[PDB]
């Protein structure tokens, strides 16, 4: 019995699944598709030839479909998760020589979801940085500093984290991450005598709770944040 | 003096960076001259490709060039980035033997296929790109010397790569990709 | 007839006007000025020697005035528009062996404008970063980004400009660049409710209406700008 | 008569002072301590072994005691006034081989103290950066920019200088820095008009009293800092 | 082996960097040694005249050498910023044929006087001032290769360009100016 | 030709970084070769102890490499870091004259130890450090040739310094300390 084309490549899945990290080597292997043809083996009637039909969000092209294989492999152009979180990609399968005609060919889709990396130091937006407390007063909000980062929000790679660098050896401050507003909450653990007249201003560095990804370092230098505070006087008497 | 391996001071197209291509898409010139128990190189590659030379209309891009030489120092095309061979400045009675230029396996071994291991096997350094409206962008250099080998047939590999990693993309247009030199040095195996 | 030198140089101007851009090679030629001798041609009755008598600011010397062609370049230290905008320079045109004396001299007046070029990146004074708005409220301020830029004030190398970096996919905020206080004004275009707690805060990027020149980038990172922004409760009944 | 080893080596005091500055090549020498042993010289009943027994903060090690010689020197890790400004160290002198052994030997404590350099460039706390004035006024306070500096507090590596880098030019504003809070005390020394409607908006320099160590200067671009000045209207009557 | 073409190890004051000035204001130490198809060189200058010695008192500064060489491969002293030929190691019958240490014409071309064309024709990299408080500056260094011709007697073009973008002026009172050594390496010209 | 001075290409431990240390606690790569009036040279040192191995622990870390020669350019071990001579890659009757492989007394002079003068008798460059965690971290580089004695029966003096001013310490554990590779070219004595 003589063969003929008489069934197209159907892809295995309606939908692929993969995953790449952020500022992946080129050629680096994210995943695979697969189709199969039924007709005559090794003959031009069960050649598959994958080819990508569209892509989003299309331009630039970080992702190369090996037409023989169905492997997708990561470009010269380098994945950034805060430029593109996700790709969606629409492919196709096509019998014969593997040549795009104006015929209708199974096409699946792709889901590609690019995996982000601690690569953004963290940033004070805290526009008017200067705390505020009374005198005999214990247990109070001197100020809320408010930070922002590019990273994957939630994650320890965008998690606010501090440390005192200068001017907390008294044992007046305690700080502590909000990590619902990412905010640096410091707080009195001590009372302040307005007449005393104590220099309670302090200095702080800002980093993630997870390193920084090696792609960011020494590139990064930690700088002391200065945060003056204010003291209210109350009639107290004699 | 049998001194001088190289592509020739103005290649044609002989190499491919593009990914699946077939063909060249760039020039490399890669010289390799010995001096004592030193190599000194010179490479400079320029696109050749509407790919390549849009590259630099992104801010961050990786360049990758990848050669690898079989036991007597010439190039595995189909494996290697360059497609056609280096070559002596001065001709040939069997082609000829140019394990000399290599890099050492003993000062650059080859080793365990594990990650962030041997860095003793890579050169660091920077070269340029000058874009079209003149700004000038540093291109990080990285050279690999042996290390991990590709395959079965390979006795020596050298492979470079740039990086860029600009606040802004040098280019919003096509325009030719030129790697300013970049020369580097290295311990040679023997003749 | 025997020559003798009884005329001295004088210039077709009284006053001469040239331009040059900032940051330009060495020896760049600005501008050229003239005199003329009545006397003998091609004898030292003729010879004429251009001389600078004093310079505005005076120092340092950024143009060399060639003695025997009148030409003005610009040195091997750079101009920079910032530093000087205009110069203002007196020069001088001496007859026979352009020796230096205390004999008085006819001279002329140069007026060089240095052009401005776009090579300083804007930065926010604004030193409190928080929007405020009210529940139910549309087309109300959020907040002003002031922002300083030291290039030509007015110019397109001066404008501050804005773009969306993240948190804006809602479409809630609108951002335009105030032309006359360099400030970036950002709207509410939708109504916001209270209850519903949306997370409003958003990043923004500065730059310039004009490209930055080539002499300043890739020195310069696009860092987003965090914006918090804040919302007021109102009494709305059931 | 045959020598024992009957007395201790003894240092010559019970506490040694040096000095050395920050950021000093290896191997430099910043002091030496001494001891005697009144036993047979040359013998090893009088050869002292110099050591250390404990260090503050212990950890990195920054000093190597020569136990031949007593002298102290720096080592190849670099010295941080501000990760360190004093070392107290205990060391020790031992008999014979100079073998430690569980035997309680004389000690005695040095005390190093590390110089201060300026390597730290100024940095604006000041979160809200807007002056403020009113019309016909003269003499006011127009703005406290509060500063930080890591450097030794009431240095003039400390202390905090300014220079206008643009818009005094009509000599409205006076500048100061007042050295106990670190503030740049800007004032009005002209009275200005609402209605006029001049833009008082002016840029300022910071840097420090002394020059910057050679270790930090060309790391350091002097970038002016914007500062908007708000004027209140005051009804004045015909 | 006829393999060195240079200033001497020390020369005087062999060149001048000022504009108009007639007489040398600097030491330009410049050698050039063949290696394979590449030359080797290093370079460095040295000021000699007050005003040289102040430049490093600005924030920004530019210091151009031009040296035009005619088809033997010797200066073209009238145009050239270095006022006395380069020499040879080893001494002279007819002094001597250096066109195998010009930039070569094919690798750098000469081309059309059009505004930011040709990129390929330069070499980026940095050397060092250090200055008389010990602080180090990083100078940008350019060299051009052929490219531009500046007359109709002309072979061969290298230019060098140092630049200091400071944030602040290195120093504030007159020092000697010595730019640290800059090696580079470029495709020679045949002998 | 007699024109490779060297450690060798991989040499076991041979010289000393940490201070009173009595034994090699690290391996110092040097290779020197002549061409024509200068030399090329090549160096990279390894650590081999765990004080050289930690001290990238710290953000701030200074490496010290300092090399004397006698007349005929052998090393003098009792004050040099290295505690092994160098070797001509070809060996030995007399052992040998290495004198045409030092740097140039008239290049870079012996001068009054007063302090920051004669910054002509430095070389300045970069290198690079790459972290266990793969981070890339630059090295700045001096080398100091000739300049300063250190007592009365040195001819000539070849000293290294590596600098790292890191925000964050490349490391948090203990990992073989690897310089990348630094070339850099001098001035020759004669032979
Ligand atoms: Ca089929
Ligand atoms: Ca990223
Ligand atoms: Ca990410
Ligand atoms: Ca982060
Ligand atoms: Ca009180
Ligand atoms: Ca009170
Ligand atoms: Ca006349
Ligand atoms: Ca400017
Ligand atoms: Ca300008
Ligand atoms: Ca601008
Ligand atoms: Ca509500
Ligand atoms: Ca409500
Ligand atoms: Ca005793
Ligand atoms: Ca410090
Ligand atoms: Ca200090
Ligand atoms: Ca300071
Ligand atoms: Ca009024
Ligand atoms: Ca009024």
């Amino acid at each position: 019995v003589l063969d003929i084309n008489d069934n197209e490549p159907v892809f295995t899945q309606d939908v692929f699944v993969g995953s790449v990290e952020e500022l992946s080597a080129a050629h680096t292997l994210v995943m695979k598709i697969n189709a199969t043809d039924a007709d005559e083996p090794n003959t031009l009637n069960s050649k598959i030839s994958y080819r990508i039909v569209s892509l989003e969000p299309a331009y630039p092209p970080v992702f190369y479909l090996n037409k023989d294989t169905g492997e997708i492999y990561t470009t010269s152009v380098t994945l950034d998760r805060e430029e593109h979180s996700s790709y969606t990609l629409t492919v196709e399968a096509r019998d014969g020589n593997g040549e795009v005609t104006d015929k209708p060919v199974k096409q699946a889709q792709v889901q590609i979801r690019i995996l982000d990396v601690n690569d953004n130091i963290p940033v004070v937006e805290n526009k008017v940085l200067e705390g505020m407390v009374e005198e005999n007063q214990v247990n109070v909000e001197v100020t809320r500093i408010k930070v922002f980062d590019a990273d994957e929000i939630g994650s320890d790679n965008w998690l606010a984290n501090f440390t005192f660098a200068s001017g907390n050896e008294g044992g007046y401050f305690h700080i502590e991450t909000d990590a619902q507003t990412n905010e640096g909450i410091v707080t009195l653990i001590k009372e302040v005598d307005y007449e005393e007249m104590k220099n309670l201003d302090f200095s702080v560095i800002v980093a993630n709770k997870a390193a920084f990804h090696k792609s960011i370092r020494s590139k990064y230098k930690p700088t002391p944040i200065p945060i003056k505070v204010k003291v209210k006087n109350v009639k107290e008497g004699i | 003096k049998n001194n001088t391996l190289w592509t020739g001071p103005k290649p044609e197209a002989n190499c491919i960076i593009e990914y699946g291509k077939q063909n060249p898409d760039s020039k490399l010139t890669l010289i390799l001259v010995k001096n004592g128990g030193i190599v000194n190189g010179y490479v400079t590659l320029m696109g050749a490709s509407d790919y390549v030379n849009t590259l630099f209309k992104n801010k961050n891009v990786s360049i990758n060039v990848e050669l690898y030489f079989d036991a007597t120092g010439h190039i595995l095309p189909d494996s290697s980035s360059l497609k056609t061979d280096l070559e002596l400045k001065y001709k040939q009675t069997a082609d000829f033997s140019a394990r000399g230029f290599m890099p050492s396996t003993t000062a650059y071994p080859f080793v365990l296929p594990n990650a962030g291991t041997h860095n003793e096997n890579y050169i660091f350094g920077q070269c340029y790109y000058k874009a079209s409206d003149g700004a000038l962008f540093p291109l990080e250099v990285t050279v690999m010397l042996n290390k991990r080998l590709p395959d079965s047939r390979t006795s020596y590999v050298m492979t470079f790569l740039w990086s860029l990693n600009a606040g802004l993309a040098p280019e919003t247009t096509q325009a030719t990709l030129i790697t300013s030199p970049f020369t580097f040095s290295y311990i040679r195996e023997d003749d």
